């Protein structure tokens, strides 16, 4: 029973540029068994209206998952995604960044 | 559509 | 291997009638059909597996259970006329690869309004014509069965104690006696051919028998003759040879000369103590 | 999802191929097809079976089928008829569950005939023996060339059956007969069967009877218990011989003192 | 227990059940009742015997049980098989038969040929 | 082109409360079109795409009959599998299967697979040839004998070269306008540098389908195989996928690099340089 | 003639051979048979009848059969066969006639000329 | 691979599913069916050797059967008492016979 | 044919009594 | 047809043995008388 | 081919096999392992003879084979079909034996009749 690590990744649908809507993603993969905690964070704090995709895997039988929420970026704000994991020691953080 | 034969246990 | 409860079954119009079906070859599907002339094989059930089931075209007036996987019962809750015919199940694998259906032998169901019109058949049988038997040396017996409802007869044929199944022919279907109305009784004729030196052979023994399959123990009779219950209904005959000379003939030939031969034995050997005590007695008074 | 099978009824002479049809349409994805027989017993017996895609069409014994799936047509062919085959042909077909109905539809029926092949007709129509336990007179067309075929009669009182096939594997003879029997002193075997179109010369016998001696005792056997009985004949013959003889010996013996 | 009585004189044949004595009895033939009072004059049924005129062996040749009224044949405690060809005229020729037929013979002779001897003896 | 139909299931046992989690999806190339959840209030089979809809209440019916079928075969196997470790009835495990089919650019049948794990590594598999099976260890072995007597591959393989590619021909036919389009990749290249002597160029991929695609560096056609960094393809939400690749480079030498993409919505592959 | 109420024994007619047989339903492998009373043998699995000799010798009697549970009911079977019996007709009627004369003449003549 | 033998009507008749050939014993009969042969009727005790070929499978293997018949056609019930009681009947015979020839003489 | 038994009865019904006849007359005349 | 013990060889054989006697014998007696 | 050899005597049948003059032999009847038990008192076997005592010819008649031991019982191909009526005391005998026992009956009474009378005719 090997356990596999996740992969995070913390992006946008559109390229972003202040004033108007778009759509904050946070993109897990590779990981085993297929219970997560994954959550959207606006200034540290959690976005209750997030949603998900449903559970699938790849051809090594790893799971991979994508959250997703509507937001509107300003030059202000702080976005993240928090993933925790039995494979985890501690949740890892990923903060949200405009060039990558 | 989805497999449609007979089912088989392990 | 399915395996139905019954072959044949008669019942009264408002009874409630029990089918089963059993199959060992752990198969998922199972279907109940029932069958008539001109319109094929119509389904009344069937399941998918374990309790669950599904209706068919013509499911009015039944039910079903599938409480188990191997059995799939059908229940009639009152019997009605119009549910008179021949019932089969089946049952299959899942899927369309390689997954025939497969079937019993089936079940005949007659309902009638009153048991008063069960009748057993009246069997008789006929011999040969002797001028069939002087142009082809063969000969052909007729058995008839005449009289009887409902149609679930079996008929047999039995030469010397043993049954025969070769130079038989068969009626396929028993036929209504006057099919011009309703309430008629049934009609069935079998012939058996054979060689005309083995008919005319007194020690041979022919036989025409009918199975019928009628009223159960459970049934209730209030009618003065004799209750038409499951039986069998016989006839038969010997070999005849009209003319010429036979072993019966010469069996009473030789007891008639035997005992003629005893009388004269008899005769002779009386007079062979006469003289012989006439030739004592003369010797005697000679000396 | 449907079957239809168009023609009901087929004839074939004995040992002759023969094809029966049956035309499908279906807009299931998978499916199979597949062919029962039923006898005069009344039990369906499973034939063959081939689903929608495998090449090759299925083999099982003498039957084959015709499978174009261009056309969706699945014909049943048999190959050496015989007289056993004379039953009720279904065709039948199946689907995945999820492009149509799931349930199996069946086709309507087609009935099969095979005839024999009668090498030297002889019609004759007989009269049976009465059978001194019911009142019918029966009579018995036979022999005929199975292209001639009987019809009921308009009489209430009189009833026809139907041609049948019988097969002596005594002799090796099959043969054709039909039997008819009333319940009327102005039944004669005469016209009987007027109605039905019975071929010329067919044989009426007269009214008399006629014997074979020599074929009667060709079927002559004896027992046991006979052939002691005649033992005891003989044996008695040759004592009263004896006792006779010294009888006559002993009253000459007498007479000549 | 005790057996059936078997009468044949010509081609009547009469049955008789001992068991039961006095009470009414009915019978059965290949699970067919008979002895009844049915419209045919072959088949009469009294106290105890049972007559069977113009017997035929192939018809009549079977099973046959006797049993009180009211009862049921199952609980009757015995069965007759019977089988049997009947002759109007066949006198049997058993060992007493084929003697007694014998030994007149041998005195009818015997007394012609004394008469006989002392007549040629009294006429020569 | 070539095309593709592929079916995925898990399922997770929790000992402590109800029955295993199920879940299935059904992906036509790269676009979900179907879903299944056992612990979602409808109990149906869901559609996800618009071209799906079209079929009628027989198509859902059948549909949901078959999966929850293969819901009652994962309960099953994970009850047989827990005996078959000797492992204890407290923990959570997973059976996962999938099986789909390939078509060639002429729509015919070009391979099939069928496969099986438990607890993320694999347990059985058929070959290539869709005739005979593969185990892994010794306790897969009996259930290949098993399946062996019991001619499953048979009905696995007229499943895979037959109704897979109908369905796979309808479905293309009914979805043409989604499911064959084709988008080349909207591309760019960013640069930073990183505090005085260094630097990073960045060249991006946006709003592409399908999948598949390639990023390379070039320094004079110097092949970069090492020395740049490249993140997996991700999904956009919206149908579309996105990718960038980047590398680190003294300053004053970014005419030096090039940006390689080739995709198959492009008619020639292409080259991007700084500015 | 039900199974149930012990009548378990049959007879089994009409043969090539005059013979009589018996048979005993019970499914047991030893079956034990008597007559009157008394054991006359036993049978095994391989041989399912018991054999009365040929009809004409009219066989009569009591038998009963046993196997693992109680003997059965008894069945009485009885034979009549007329394999001497004569017709009695004018053939037979003129012969005998013409056989007694013709010995009365004999023996007549015979003790005429023997006479002294 | 047993030769099939059948019991019809009244006869006896072989079959294989191609020609016999005769090995001794009862010729017998062809019926014009080349795969059947007729020994005629059981009572006349049929006795031989035949031989003949398969066809489904086995087409390279022989097969032989030896048919024999015995029914007592001319068997008779025969107690030893009553032997020697015709035997010691017809020595009784014969010497009265020789005492009547004795007595003749004088 | 002839398979009856009776024909042959009469013939040596009839050759009894000429047989015994003759027989007589011989040994009376010679002896 | 078979008859076994019941060829009619056996009752003529007798028949033949008495009727060869019995002309051998009246044959013998017409000798004794002519002469 | 060398033939079966089949003896009858009141009710008992002996069979021979014909061609294993060289090894113990089995006997098979009707698709059914028979003799050679040590037991079943009407059936016994010795050397290369099938004896079976009290035979009835309703369940004993039909087909017997013989093979070596060692051997699956269908490669032989040398089958015996047998159907007898057997019975107590009952022996075979000819019409010819019947003729010569007349025949010899009859001579032999005429010949010691007429030793007889030359015997008696001088003294
Ligand atoms: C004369 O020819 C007939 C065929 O025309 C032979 O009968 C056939 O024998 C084969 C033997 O292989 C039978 O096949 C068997 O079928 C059973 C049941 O399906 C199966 O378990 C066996 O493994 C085998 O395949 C075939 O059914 C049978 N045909 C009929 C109609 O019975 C016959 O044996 C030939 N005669 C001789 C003496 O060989
Ligand atoms: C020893 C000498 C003195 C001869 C005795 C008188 C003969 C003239 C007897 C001897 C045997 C008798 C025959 C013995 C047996 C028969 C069989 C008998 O057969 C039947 O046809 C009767 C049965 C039937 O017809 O049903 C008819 C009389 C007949 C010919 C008898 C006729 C008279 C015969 C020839
Ligand atoms: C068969 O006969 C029965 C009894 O006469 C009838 O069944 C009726 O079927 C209709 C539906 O068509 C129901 O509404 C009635 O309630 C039924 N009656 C009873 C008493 O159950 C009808 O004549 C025939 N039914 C069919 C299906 O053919
Ligand atoms: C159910 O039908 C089968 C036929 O499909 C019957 O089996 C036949 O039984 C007869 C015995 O009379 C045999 O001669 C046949 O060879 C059998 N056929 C097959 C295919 O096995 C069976 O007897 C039927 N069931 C019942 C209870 O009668
Ligand atoms: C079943 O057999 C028929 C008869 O051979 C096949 O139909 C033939 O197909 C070829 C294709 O090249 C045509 O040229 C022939 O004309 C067809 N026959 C007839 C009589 O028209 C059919 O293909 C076979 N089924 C399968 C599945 O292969
Ligand atoms: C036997 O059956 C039918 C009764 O009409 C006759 O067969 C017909 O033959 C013609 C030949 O051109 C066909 O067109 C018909 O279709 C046949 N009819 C049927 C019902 O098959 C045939 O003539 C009859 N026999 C005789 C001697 O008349
Ligand atoms: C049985 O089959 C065998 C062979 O299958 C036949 O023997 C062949 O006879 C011919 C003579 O016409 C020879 O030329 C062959 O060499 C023989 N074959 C072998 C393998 O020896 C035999 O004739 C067949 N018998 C019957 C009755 O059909
Ligand atoms: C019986 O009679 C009724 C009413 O007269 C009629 O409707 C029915 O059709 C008859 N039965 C048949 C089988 O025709
Ligand atoms: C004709 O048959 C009927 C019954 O089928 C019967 O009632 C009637 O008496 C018979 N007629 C004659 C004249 O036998
Ligand atoms: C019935 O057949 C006879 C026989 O020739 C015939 O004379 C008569 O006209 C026929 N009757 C009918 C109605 O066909
Ligand atoms: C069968 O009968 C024999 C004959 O004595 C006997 O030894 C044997 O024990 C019986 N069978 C059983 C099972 O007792
Ligand atoms: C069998 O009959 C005997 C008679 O002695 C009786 O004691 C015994 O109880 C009966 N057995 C059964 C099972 O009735």
């Amino acid at each position: 029973m090997i356990q596999r690590t996740p992969k995070i990744q913390v992006y946008s649908r559109h390229p972003a540029e202040n004033g108007k809507s778009n759509f904050l993603n946070c993109y897990v993969s590779g990981f085993h068994p297929s219970d997560i905690e994954v959550d959207l964070l606006k200034n540290g704090e959690r976005i209750e209206k997030v949603e998900h995709s449903d559970l699938s895997f790849s051809k090594d039988w790893s799971f991979y998952l994508l959250y997703y929420t509507e937001f509107t970026p300003t030059e202000k704000d702080e976005y993240a995604c928090r993933v925790n994991h039995v494979t985890l020691s501690q949740p890892k953080i990923v903060k949200w960044d405009r060039d990558m | 559509g989805v497999y449609d034969g007979r089912e088989h246990t392990v | 291997k399915v395996t139905q409860s019954s072959r044949y079954l008669v019942k009264r119009t408002g009874e409630k009638v029990f089918l089963e079906c059993v199959q060992d070859m752990d198969h998922e599907n199972m279907f109940w059909y029932r069958q008539d002339p001109g319109l094929g094989l119509r389904l009344i059930y069937f399941s998918y597996d374990v309790k669950m089931k599904e209706k068919g075209d013509i499911p009015e007036g039944y039910s079903v259970s599938r409480e188990k996987k191997e059995r799939f019962s059908l229940i009639l809750e009152s019997a009605s006329t119009n549910q008179t015919s021949m019932y089969l199940c089946a049952s299959s694998f899942t899927g369309p690869y390689n997954s025939p259906l497969h079937f019993g032998n089936g079940t005949r169901l007659t309902v009638t309004e009153d048991l008063n019109k069960v009748f057993p058949p009246e069997v008789a049988v006929f011999e040969p014509s002797e001028a069939e038997i002087s142009h082809t040396q063969k000969a052909t017996l007729v058995c008839l069965a005449t009289g009887f409802f409902p149609d679930h007869v079996e008929l047999s044929w039995w030469v010397n104690g043993k049954e025969v199944h070769s130079g038989v022919s068969t009626d396929p279907q028993p036929l209504k006696e006057q099919p011009a109305l309703n309430d008629s009784r049934y009609c069935l004729s079998s012939r058996l051919r054979v060689s005309a030196t083995f008919w005319q052979n007194p020690r041979n023994h022919f036989r025409c028998q009918v199975q019928f399959y009628g009223l159960s123990e459970n049934d209730e009779w209030t009618q003065d003759r004799a209750k038409p219950v499951t039986q069998i209904v016989s006839a038969e005959a010997w070999g005849r040879a009209d003319c010429g000379f036979t072993s019966v003939s010469y069996q009473q030939g030789v007891l008639s000369a035997t005992i003629l031969y005893e009388i004269l034995l008899g005769k002779a050997t009386l007079y062979a103590v006469l003289v012989s005590a006439l030739v004592l007695m003369a010797m005697v008074k000679r000396k | 999802q449907k079957i239809t099978q168009t023609q009901p009824g087929m004839f074939v002479q004995e040992k002759e191929a023969v094809t029966l049809d049956c035309t499908y349409d279906t807009s299931d994805p998978s499916y199979g097809l597949f062919w029962y027989k039923q006898p005069s017993s009344g039990e369906m017996i499973f034939l063959i079976y081939q689903g929608s895609y495998d090449q090759q069409n299925a083999t099982e014994g003498r039957y084959s089928l015709n499978f174009q799936k261009a056309r969706k047509s699945a014909n049943l062919v048999i190959s050496a008829s015989q007289l056993g085959d004379s039953a009720m042909y279904f065709c039948a077909m199946r689907g995945g569950g999820s492009g149509g109905s799931y349930i199996p539809t069946f086709g309507r029926g087609t009935s099969l005939i095979v005839h024999p092949n009668i090498q030297n007709p002889d019609p004759a129509v007989y009269q049976l023996r009465d059978s001194k336990s019911s009142d019918k007179s029966v009579c018995l067309f036979t022999d005929f060339d199975s292209q001639t075929n009987v019809s009921q009669s308009k009489d209430s009182d009189v009833y026809i059956t139907d041609k049948t096939v019988l097969d002596m594997r005594s002799m090796d003879f099959k043969s054709n007969s039909a039997v008819a029997w009333s319940n009327k002193s102005d039944f004669a075997c005469a016209n009987a069967f007027n109605n039905s179109i019975i071929p010329e010369d067919t044989f009426f016998p007269s009214p008399e009877s006629s014997c074979d001696v020599k074929l009667v005792e060709k079927s002559f056997e004896t027992d046991t218990n006979l052939n002691f009985q005649n033992l005891s004949v003989i044996g008695f013959r040759i004592l009263l011989l004896k006792v006779a003889g010294f009888n006559l010996l002993m009253t000459l013996r007498l007479w000549s003192s | 227990q005790t057996p059936y009585k078997v009468s044949i004189s010509g081609t009547t044949v009469i049955l008789t059940c001992p068991q039961y004595p006095g009470s009414e009895i009915l019978w059965q033939h290949n699970d067919k009742n008979i002895g009844g009072d049915e419209d045919d004059k072959n088949i009469g049924s009294d106290e105890d015997h049972l007559s069977l005129k113009e017997f035929s062996e192939l018809e009549q040749s079977g099973y046959y049980v006797c049993y009180p009224r009211g009862s049921k044949p199952e609980d009757a405690n015995f069965y007759l098989y019977l089988r049997a060809r009947v002759c109007e005229n066949c006198m049997e020729m058993d060992v007493m038969s084929v003697a007694t037929i014998v030994i007149v013979d041998i005195c009818i002779t015997g007394g012609l040929l004394l008469l006989v001897y002392y007549w040629s003896k009294n006429r020569k | 082109g070539s095309h593709s139909m592929r079916y995925f299931f898990t399922s997770v046992s929790r000992p402590g409360r109800g029955e295993p989690r199920f879940i299935a999806v059904g992906y036509v190339d790269d676009t979900q079109f179907v879903r299944f959840d056992s612990d979602a209030a409808s109990q149906r089979m869901e559609p996800r795409a618009p071209w799906i809809e079209q079929e009628g209440p027989e198509y859902w019916d059948g549909e949901t009959r078959k999966v929850k079928a293969h819901s009652q075969t994962h309960r099953v196997d994970l009850g047989t599998l827990r005996g078959y470790y000797n492992q204890s009835e407290a923990g959570s495990h997973t059976v996962q299967r999938m099986y789909g089919c390939d078509v060639g650019s002429d729509w015919r049948f070009l391979r099939g697979y069928h496969q099986y794990a438990y607890d993320g590594k694999d347990y059985i598999a058929l070959k290539e040839d869709l005739r005979s099976w593969t185990a892994a260890d010794m306790a897969a072995q009996t259930t290949k004998h098993k399946w062996e007597a019991a001619h499953v591959a048979e009905q696995l393989r007229a499943y895979l070269e037959g109704t897979c590619v109908e369905w796979l021909r309808r479905y293309l036919e009914n979805g043409k306008e989604t499911l064959q389009r084709t988008d080349a990749p909207k591309t760019h290249m960013t640069h930073h540098a990183v505090s005085d002597h260094e630097a990073t160029l960045r060249c991006w991929a946006l709003s592409f389908y399908p999948a598949e695609i390639t990023l390379t560096w070039q320094r004079d056609g110097e092949d970069q195989t090492q020395d740049t960094e490249l993140v997996e393809t991700r999904p956009a939400g919206d149908g579309t996928f996105q990718k960038w690749a980047a590398v680190v480079v003294p300053s004053g030498q970014e005419q030096r690099y090039t940006c390689h993409v080739q995709h198959e919505g492009l008619p020639k592959p292409l080259t991007l340089r700084w500015e | 003639q039900s199974i149930k109420g012990n009548h378990l024994v049959k007879v089994y007619d009409y043969q090539e051979d005059g013979s009589v047989l018996l048979t005993c339903d019970a499914e047991a492998k030893n079956i034990t048979w008597f007559k009157d009373g008394k054991m006359i043998g036993f049978l095994t699995e391989d041989k399912k009848k018991w054999n009365l000799g040929s009809n004409a010798k009219d066989p009569r009697g009591m038998y009963q059969c046993k196997g693992s549970q109680n003997k059965s009911k008894p069945l009485q079977v009885y034979y009549r066969m007329c394999q001497n019996c004569i017709e009695l007709n004018a053939a037979t009627i003129s012969g005998f006639l013409f056989a007694e004369i013709v010995s009365i003449f004999v023996l007549a003549v015979g003790v005429y000329f023997i006479a002294g | 691979f047993k030769i099939p033998i059948e019991e019809l009507e009244d006869r006896v008749f072989v079959n294989c599913n191609t020609s016999i050939t005769w090995v001794e014993g009862t010729v017998g009969t062809l019926l014009s069916d080349i795969t059947r042969l007729d020994l005629g009727k059981r009572i006349l005790d049929p006795r031989g050797i035949y031989r003949c070929n398969g066809t489904d499978i086995y087409k390279d293997k022989e097969s032989t059967v030896q048919v024999h018949y015995r029914m007592c056609q001319s068997c008779v019930e025969l107690d030893p008492a009553t032997v020697a009681g015709i035997i010691v009947t017809d020595v009784i015979a014969t010497l009265l016979l020789a005492l009547g020839v004795f007595c003749f003489a004088g | 044919g002839l398979l009856d038994p009776k024909l042959c009865y009469l013939l040596d019904g009839i050759l009894f009594i000429y047989g015994v006849i003759l027989t007589a007359l011989f040994l009376r005349v010679k002896f």
